[PDB]
């Protein structure tokens, strides 16, 4: 416990270096509906190399 | 409506500035117009706007007492780092702007949006939960400026001269317009008395008889006997409201918001008294209250009122060291001398000031404050409390503007620093008490509309003595009225005066009076008979709303909170 | 409550709570401390069985 | 130098006789700038004709009732006040009224002197019962503002005379409200609303640009000690 | 200052915080002459903690003693002795005030003195034993410098005196124009203003250190400190006032300090004061400031934050301090030197770099549609990460300096360090909305509006006045000493001269002489229990001198007209006006305000993480739930409860509608109720939900 | 059980529910506001809670 | 009666609105649950009533109300 | 007094007898009788006292 | 009555920059109206131009000191502010100060362009010792009312200008009385007399006339309805 009182503990304040931020799991969705879905539907069998 | 600063709004609603922003063709994806919006280009102000309107924000202070102390406001753009808050609602929330911190949440839900403008909205909860009774009302500055707006003074310029040999009526005026040109030219005093035509407010309620028995409609004109600023003030009650020609104080402008809530829906009263806060403060404005040495008056007296008690201490004093009285006995004959001497001071002090002084004047209104701090002020100081709250026998001759001396001002410190180190443990304790009647109560909720029960509970309405009147009883306010009567109300005739199921009222606690009846049977939760939590019939009227009580009211954490709101106040 | 009854006990706790709310001006309706008590005779004490 | 936004005005037309003109928007300071000086101008700047003294036969002294009439004399009195009366030349003209017998005796049925209008001629005077006869005289003259009643103990050698306050001005009611509005990047221009009452014979519009004109006219005075002066124009 | 003089009862052997019995905290009659009775903290600790007396000394013993002046029989004598509160509880003692006569005798025949019982009595002459030594006796350093102490309260009193120590030091200095003889000492004995050693000749001065040259043929110099940062982040700063060719002499202060001019504490400005409500926004003691203030920095204030980074090694690579960081255009490393850290003197945002520095990562399979995108463009691959040093969200300034301690030359950095570098950010913040201000008799109030000059009320002449304070606060929050404080401070501003035609005026019969005439702007001080009685002051208000123009603004009465800055009318009635000493409080909102939309959370609660740091989120307590609850607001309590707490799948489902605009999806299981079911199961209690 | 651990003694009041097998009915919100079930009072009765709104022929004709 | 037409979210008048249901509860359900149809709408029974600029649903849900527009049923 | 002291007119109507002394004094003479600074064992011995420790 | 006269303006002149005006006569209640849109016109709305920003050869920031300067940076831009300039052209111009060995640093030491001129040479500046070496660039613009300094990185300027807070209002105070007359009517009209008192930068005349001019402009909205 620390803070002159027996309220708060060391682990409180402990900040998550791996916690999901949901900004970046909508940016990526918006990735996989911009770069799949439009930029590789331009160029047919010679796109469909990149698929692969 | 309140304030919110331009970054807390910005960065508080980021998710929906942006999704506008990509919606309105600012930004190609998400990503850029977070980017844009970090360091917060020009162009997304405008639509910030579109996006902060319509949409409600919680405001809460902390310590939270009772439900009032969270509530909805619609939000509004303004410059700088600090929220504007309504005057009004303070009260409501017991915050003052002395450096009070306020914390403000976002509902996200259809629901929660629905729950916040709908229930929780500032405008729609101005009765006071514990009694019923309003409590966004005028205060402090805001009364005193209907006071001065409303106060009738003679010998000013303009008056109202009856006609004369020589001259006909002079104080007469054919509109109020007519009286507010007389007033820009410095002809006509507002506070003077007048005589003027009325033609679009209607008449008090004994005039009309005489009048217009058919009935009044706009347009019928009126002569009124008032001031300029009697005439001004109720032009900002509803129309349908009646003249009421009276000096506003604080308990008149209760009495008036009282009447007007019962017999008028919720949005009349919240534009009445943004209305009265409007006209109060800029007629405050002007009232010319002030402080200052002269302003502060002493009472001419006071070297004859302590000289005279000077004799009387110097004979107990005497009287004890021949050992004809305990110590305790002289100190008890010292305080009683004294709490006269202070009595005398105080009275001779409200004698002396004259009607309009600012003090006197604010205190007199009911603004603020009260004549004992005028007398401590002016007057003098007198006993004090030691700690072991003795009343030490030497008196405080000297007043707060005479100037005390070192000794007495040292004597003064114990009792001050005691009270203001009492006021942790009462809230301690008052927050204790809150928690258990909050913990015993949580099951009691509005299950079924009525649980079909006779038995109620006897209540009394009047008092009177074998030989004399009868009137409403003390405490009429806090037990019979918003009951529900059980069973019908009979005089010694037979005649049923009130039906049984009746709510009772103000207009139907003046009609029971006017039937000469004491007692009657009103429901209550302590004979409710169902099984599960109580019944709306029997909880009578909603405090909150000023009716019926709906089916899922926790009634429980209402009342426990109402119990809990004077935690501090309850000083012995 | 034991002499007089539960119809008296009410009367009696509800006066007493009132009065000291009362002394300082305080105004709160009746139905909040009747509330309260409601909760206080929910169970008896058994004596046969 | 170039204002920073070109503000502009519109009108909500409230009444017949009331109308709402909003001026936005306003840079800051410049609301209650203008506010103030419009009303006072539009309250004590178009000149009007008003009546000003009554005579009448039937009382002399004692100025409490005409016999044979219902109303009293101050009733009487503040229905003539509420007169609308236009005059063509300032001449101090006086007027007549006479009728007689049972009936009411209203605005519609004085006979004007050439030059002299009335524009409400619906104008409820007073009522007349059986063997009525009632006979007053006005005077009628131009001015601006308000002014009281002019006391006449050195001209009340012609007793029976009435002097009366004069409302000259045909505005009646005026009130400005300064209200805070966004331009498209700050939140502190000012929208500058202004209501104004007007007698049956003018139009809002017009006392509104007649103000606007003779408050033009007065700061031409100041104006025109430097022409060359920089000031901050509207511009177009 | 009154921190190295205060007196606790809290700490190892003493009374436990635990117990903090409330019978101890109150006034015991031996605290007169040794514990100040109207210093001590407002939180809980009242009573506990306070302030030693200004003359009080410390028996060898641990005892406090105090001066008293011997009497004797009828005449008081020149020898002062300390005395313990035992050894003074023998004798009678006589209050200060009381009068004498040039040799030393009791004029009056009964004085009142004080008794063994700590009380007060009156006893004849021959009775006395003992006097105090000074009315300022009973009182600390920090409540000496309150004129008119004895017109306020206790309450007031005890909060002025707090808030004084809360008072931020301004750009630029200036002395009060009405205050006590004490701002003179409290200063010298502060330490924080540069004293000569020994009585000489000023050879060179300079913004940066001072030389004197003393009789003895000695050479003096003295370091000035400059924008040095403080604990609480404030400005140290110190500037000379002293000229070359000036002689010093011994203890005669050379140097400023932050709150000093002329070797008297300046703990902040005084200015044009108007009591009276202003259209509700000075409603419930809320303050209106003119837009002045800000023009002129009257109330600027210069604060510097340090910021620091250590670059350390780890197991898979060192880390590496270096202008280069992936990831980030070329103009974001605009104001980086090639070592990283940034100029001196280059302007730093928010969220701007201050120290580039790279970390190993070595996380080398990204996924597909990265691999696709760094293929595409130049940024063909790195292992690291841009772990660099970034200014706080809600911070700015411009760089006043860098330090770097490194292992390289063997500096004392702590095992497991290989290099420091501190920053110094400083910034001026000019007063605004939000902020706190508060007088020397407990007035405090934030900043409601600030208005421009044209709408300030203004004096016949043309002035305009700076702040207003509304009427209703003074009389019910009893404090009369602030109006005293603005006649008095009137007074001083503008000269006064009183006539001697019929001799000296009654009013003005005690008055020293050199109080009959003094000039404009001229400075005034009023010893506290001995100050200037109101007979005096309203004789000096009667008594004032016209200005430029030969007329006087203020009448006798201390009230003056004013005419309405937006309609242009006089007000109806005169109003009083004068000048008041206020502070500028550290209580600033420029520090106070946060907020968060969605950031950071707690790694064991899985909750948002408050406090200091960035995106600190509220808490919703216990008696919040209650009042939602008697709203019957089912609905929003559970959304405050799951979605925007704890709701790991909620929260991310939450913000990706209300990004694409879609319905909020109904809350799910919040993570409490998880651990609080799994912490049952495990304590082997078989806790199975049933439907 | 839930409410009479919270207040006074867990260990005791858990002892007598799992010996007596006892289950806890989630009627009263201080229950619900710990589960984080949406509490059964005002707007979460199931009264209101399924109200089920279908526009009018009339307004979609 | 005589009272100034409403601002903002006081717009439509509560009291008006306190007809068309049972209490305050049933017509925060009602209107969130129209509110909630509205955006399903919008997102793919659309607004009944001509829409403001940018008219949020749950205000043109509020505004239905006001002319007691749709049906509900308290399901018991 | 001080030296470098600006004028300042006084409202005192008493006489000083005895001058405010050293503010810090109760922190550096206890320092000093700690360390036993031979500064602090001119004063003691002044007190009276025979062989101060 | 309607009386066929109009008001009329007369000057006084007080000292080199306070002058009184008086406008007579008025219809009754227009002198405080005037006076108050006159005063809120002069103290806000006169254009004028002061410094923008100053660089000096040895500071790279204004937290700083330069050697031999018994002054502060902090304490030099204070006295600058105090700086009274007139500028003829609306684009910046550039101001040099530069003085080396001991002495005094005052405003009169300065070198203003073409275009640009200083009233006030007796504002002291600063101080230097044997070794003081003090060069300042001043930039100068035109403006009205008040303006905060904009910082470098907004500007897209280079390390080292010190950008500082801009005074352009020349007036320095305005106010103004109401007296009652009797050309025509006994105490029915007013007298208006407006003392106003500028820096040296301007005279008062020039001041009041463009506040006329804009108070003309802005009520030309109001004669536009026709
Ligand atoms: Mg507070
Ligand atoms: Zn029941």
């Amino acid at each position: 416990t620390i803070g002159d009182e027996g309220d708060s503990q060391l682990g409180d304040f402990i900040e998550d270096s791996e916690a999901v931020v949901a900004v970046d799991a909508v940016s990526f969705t918006l990735l996989q509906d911009q770069l799949q879905s439009v930029l590789e539907t331009l160029s047919e069998r010679e796109a469909g190399v990149v698929r692969l | 409506q309140c304030g919110l600063p331009k970054l807390m709004a910005l960065e508080l609603f980021k998710p929906f500035v942006m999704k506008r922003l990509v919606d309105l063709n600012h930004a190609q994806n998400i990503k850029s117009a977070k980017r844009m919006v970090e360091r917060q280009r020009p162009q997304v102000w405008d639509v910030l706007e579109e996006v902060i309107a319509e949409h409600p924000v919680l405001l809460n202070r902390a310590p939270t007492l009772h439900r009032l102390g969270i509530q909805a406001f619609e939000p509004q753009l303004v410059e700088g780092k600090a929220i504007q808050l309504h005057p009004l609602v303070c009260e409501a929330f017991n915050a003052d702007f002395d450096g009070d911190q306020m914390a403000v949440h976002l509902p996200l839900s259809a629901e929660a949006q629905a729950e916040a403008r709908i229930l929780m909205l500032s405008s729609n909860n101005i009765l006071s939960p514990a009694s019923g009774k309003p409590l966004a009302m005028p205060r402090l500055d805001m009364v005193t400026g209907l006071y001065y707006l409303t106060t009738l003074v003679e010998g000013a310029t303009g008056e109202y001269q009856a006609a004369t040999k020589d001259a006909p009526e002079q104080g007469v005026y054919s509109s109020p317009a007519e009286a507010i040109m007389a007033m820009d030219r410095g002809a006509l005093s507002v506070r003077a008395k007048i005589k003027v035509r009325l033609t679009e407010l209607r008449p008090p309620t004994d005039l009309e008889a005489q009048l217009f028995e058919n009935g009044w409609k706009p347009g019928d004109a009126w002569t009124a006997e008032t001031t300029l600023g009697r005439v001004m003030f109720n032009e900002l009650l509803p129309k349908s409201y009646p003249f009421v020609n009276e000096q506003m104080h604080k308990k008149v402008q209760a009495r008036i918001i009282n009447d007007l809530a019962e017999r008028f829906p919720m949005i009349v009263v919240a534009q009445t008294v943004d209305k009265l806060k409007d006209a109060g403060f800029y007629w405050a404005t002007r009232s010319g209250v002030t402080v200052s040495m002269a302003d502060v008056l002493v009472p001419p007296q006071k070297q004859e009122i302590l000289e005279r008690h000077e004799a009387e201490a110097d004979a107990i004093e005497r009287k004890y060291q021949r050992g004809a009285l305990n110590h305790t006995e002289r100190n008890e004959s010292l305080v009683k001398i004294w709490q006269d001497a202070t009595e005398e001071v105080g009275k001779a002090l409200e004698e002396f000031y004259p009607a309009d002084n600012p003090i006197i004047t604010i205190v007199k209104s009911g603004a603020t404050g009260n004549l004992t701090q005028t007398r401590t002020l002016a007057g003098m100081k007198g006993l004090v409390t030691n700690p072991k709250g003795e009343f030490i026998p030497r008196p405080i001759k000297s007043s707060f503007r005479e100037g005390l001396t070192v000794l007495e001002y040292f004597i003064n410190t114990h009792g001050a620093r005691k009270g203001l180190a009492d006021t942790a443990l009462r809230t301690a304790d008052s927050g204790y008490l809150t928690r258990r009647l909050v913990d015993v109560s949580q099951d009691v909720i509005v299950r079924e509309h009525d649980c079909e029960t006779e038995r109620g509970i006897n209540v009394t309405l009047a008092e009177r003595g074998p030989d004399g009147t009868l009137i409403r009883d003390a405490h009429v306010e806090t037990s019979a009225f918003a009951r529900t009567l059980a069973t019908d109300a009979v005089d010694a005739n037979g005649n049923v005066i009130i039906e049984r199921g009746h709510d009772l009222g103000d207009p139907a606690i003046d009609a029971l009076l006017a039937a000469g009846i004491t007692t009657v049977k009103v429901r209550s939760v302590l004979t409710c008979t169902s099984a599960t939590g109580v019944c709306a019939m029997c909880y009578g009227r909603s405090m909150a709303t000023g009716k019926l009580v709906d089916i899922g009211e926790a009634v429980g954490i209402v009342a426990a909170q109402s119990i809990g709101e004077p935690g501090t106040q309850l000083t012995m | 409550l034991r002499v007089q009854g539960p119809r008296e006990v009410q009367i009696h706790l509800v006066k007493e709570v009132q009065e000291v709310y009362r002394a300082q001006g305080v105004s709160i309706h009746d139905k909040h401390i009747e509330v309260i008590v409601r909760q206080m005779l929910r169970r008896v004490t058994i004596i046969d069985s | 130098m170039l204002i920073s936004q070109r503000p502009t005005l519109s009108e909500e037309t409230v009444a017949e006789n009331r109308s709402r003109f909003v001026i936005e928007p306003l840079e800051p300071g410049f609301g209650y700038t203008l506010g103030n000086s419009l009303r006072r101008t539009l309250l004590s700047s178009i000149p009007g004709a008003a009546v000003t003294s009554i005579r009448i036969d039937g009382v002399l002294h004692e100025f409490t009732t005409v016999p044979g009439v219902k109303e009293d004399v101050t009733d009487i009195i503040l229905n003539l006040k509420g007169l609308v009366v236009s005059s063509d030349d300032d001449e101090p003209v006086t007027m007549y009224l006479r009728k007689q017998g049972p009936g009411v005796v209203t605005a519609g049925d004085i006979v004007p002197p050439a030059g002299v209008t009335v524009h409400n001629p619906d104008m409820h005077i007073a009522t007349l019962n059986d063997k009525g006869k009632l006979e007053v005289e006005l005077v009628v003259e131009r001015g601006r503002g308000y002014v009281p009643a002019v006391q006449n103990k050195a001209s009340g050698a012609e007793i029976g005379r009435i002097p009366v306050d004069s409302i000259y001005s045909p505005v009646l009611k005026v009130t400005y409200k300064v209200e805070a509005t966004r331009v498209e990047q700050r939140t502190d221009f000012d929208k500058l609303i202004i209501d104004v009452e007007t007698k049956n014979s003018i139009s809002p519009r017009d006392a509104l640009a007649s103000a606007g004109g003779t408050l033009v006219e007065l700061f031409g005075l100041a104006r025109e000690l430097n022409a060359d002066s920089e000031h901050i124009e509207i511009g177009p | 200052l009154t921190h190295k003089r205060r007196l606790s009862a809290l700490g190892p052997g003493g009374l436990s915080r635990e117990r903090a019995g409330l019978e101890v905290r109150d006034v015991h009659p031996s605290h007169y002459g040794r514990m100040c009775p109207i210093e001590t903290p407002e939180g809980p600790n009242i009573g506990l903690i306070g302030s030693l007396s200004v003359y009080a000394r410390v028996n060898p013993f641990g005892f406090i003693e105090t001066p008293y002046r011997k009497v004797e029989n009828g005449v008081v004598t020149d020898q002062i002795d300390y005395l313990t509160a035992d050894e003074e509880d023998r004798h009678v003692v006589a209050q200060a005030n009381s009068p004498t006569d040039e040799n030393g005798r009791f004029t009056e025949d009964r004085v009142m003195v004080r008794k063994k019982g700590g009380e007060v009595e009156f006893v004849s002459a021959d009775q006395v034993d003992y006097m105090d030594v000074s009315p300022r006796q009973m009182v600390s350093v920090a409540t000496a410098m309150i004129p008119f102490l004895e017109h306020d309260d206790a309450n007031r009193a005890l909060m002025g005196a707090n808030m004084q120590r809360q008072a931020v030091p301004l750009v630029r200095s200036e002395a009060p124009l009405v205050g006590t003889g004490m701002e003179l000492r409290a200063a010298i004995d502060a330490g924080d203003v540069v004293v000569a050693d020994k009585t000489g000749v000023i050879e060179e001065v300079s913004a940066d250190y001072i030389t004197v040259m003393a009789d003895d043929g000695t050479r003096q110099s003295y370091r000035l400190r400059k924008f040095a940062r403080s604990n609480h982040g404030t400005c140290a700063n110190q500037r000379p006032i002293v000229d070359a060719g000036q002689r010093v002499e011994a203890g005669q202060v050379i140097a400023d300090g932050p709150c000093t001019q002329n070797g008297e504490m300046a703990l902040g400005k005084n200015l044009l004061v108007a009591i009276m409500p202003w259209e509700g926004h000075n409603y419930e003691d809320a303050i209106i400031l003119s837009n002045r203030l800000v023009e002129e920095d009257v109330l600027t204030s210069i604060h510097i934050e340090e910021h620091e980074i250590d670059a350390r090694d780890t197991k898979l690579g060192a880390e590496e301090i270096t202008r280069d960081i992936p990831n980030v255009s070329d103009e974001v490393l605009a104001d980086l030197d090639e070592r990283g850290i940034v100029r001196i003197g280059a302007e730093v945002r928010d969220g701007d770099i201050l120290v580039g520095k790279v970390t190993p990562k070595g996380e080398t399979e990204l996924t597909p549609e990265e691999r696709l995108l760094r293929a595409i463009f130049g940024e063909k691959a790195r292992e690291v990460r841009d772990t660099s040093l970034k200014v706080p969200h809600g911070e700015s300034g411009k760089v006043i300096g860098i330090r770097v301690f490194s292992r390289e030359d063997d500096d004392e950095l702590p095992a497991g360090v290989n290099e420091l570098v501190r920053v110094y950010v400083a910034q001026k913040r000019k007063i605004s909305d939000g902020d706190k201000l508060a007088g020397r008799h407990g007035n405090k109030g934030v900043i409601g509006k600030i208005l421009p000059v044209e709408d300030m009320p203004f004096l016949p002449d043309g002035t305009p006045v700076d702040i207003i304070l509304n009427t209703h606060g003074v009389p019910r929050r009893m404090n009369i000493g602030q109006i005293l404080e603005t006649h008095l401070g009137w007074v001083a501003k503008a000269g006064w001269n009183i006539d001697v035609a019929a001799g000296v005026p009654d009013w003005a019969s005690k008055l020293p002489e050199e109080l009959y005439s003094a000039p404009a702007d001229s400075t005034v001080a009023t010893p506290v229990f001995d100050g200037a009685q109101e007979g005096e002051l309203a004789g000096l208000l009667g008594s004032t001198l016209p200005n430029r123009d030969g007329e006087v603004m203020v009448d006798a009465d201390g009230k003056s007209t004013l005419f309405d800055g937006r309609s242009g009318e006089p007000f109806p009635y005169p109003v009083t006006v004068g000048y008041m000493y206020i502070l500028k409080l550290h209580h600033l909102v420029d520090d106070k305000i946060h907020a968060r939309s969605t950031g950071p959370y707690s790694m064991i609660t899985q909750q948002p993480l408050g406090g200091k740091a960035q995106f600190g989120g509220q808490r919703f307590g216990e008696m919040e739930c209650w009042a939602m609850q008697a709203y019957g607001a089912a609905y929003t309590l559970q959304e405050l409860l799951t979605i925007k707490s704890d709701d790991t799948v909620g929260r991310v489902k939450v913000y990706e509608a209300i990004v694409k605009g879609e319905n909020i999806p109904e809350p799910g299981i919040p993570e409490s109720f998880k651990v609080l079911l799994k912490e049952l199961q495990s304590l082997c209690l078989n806790v199975e939900v049933l439907s | 059980w839930l409410s009479a651990a919270s207040f006074q003694e867990t260990t005791r009041v858990l002892t007598d529910a799992a010996i007596n097998c006892r289950s806890d009915k989630l009627n009263g919100l201080k229950e619900n506001v710990i589960i984080g079930k949406l509490i059964p009072a005002g707007t979460g009765i199931s009264r209101y809670r399924n109200i089920q709104v279908q526009p009018t022929e009339e307004a979609r004709a | 009666s005589a009272y100034d037409t409403p601002l903002g979210i006081t717009n439509p008048p509560i009291d008006e609105l306190l007809s068309r249901a049972s209490s305050k509860y049933a017509l925060v359900i009602y209107a969130a649950k129209r509110a909630r149809q509205i955006n399903d709408y919008y997102n793919q029974v659309g607004p009944l009533v001509e829409p403001g600029l940018q008219e949020k649903p749950l205000s043109i849900a509020l505004r239905e109300i006001h002319g007691d527009l749709l049906e509900h049923t308290e399901g018991e | 007094s001080v030296p470098g002291a600006p004028n300042r007119v006084s409202f005192a109507k008493l006489r000083e007898p005895l001058e405010v002394p050293g503010l810090l004094d109760v922190q550096t003479d206890s320092f000093e009788w700690l360390v036993g600074s031979d500064r602090w064992r001119q004063a003691a011995i002044d007190r009276g006292e025979e062989n101060p420790v």
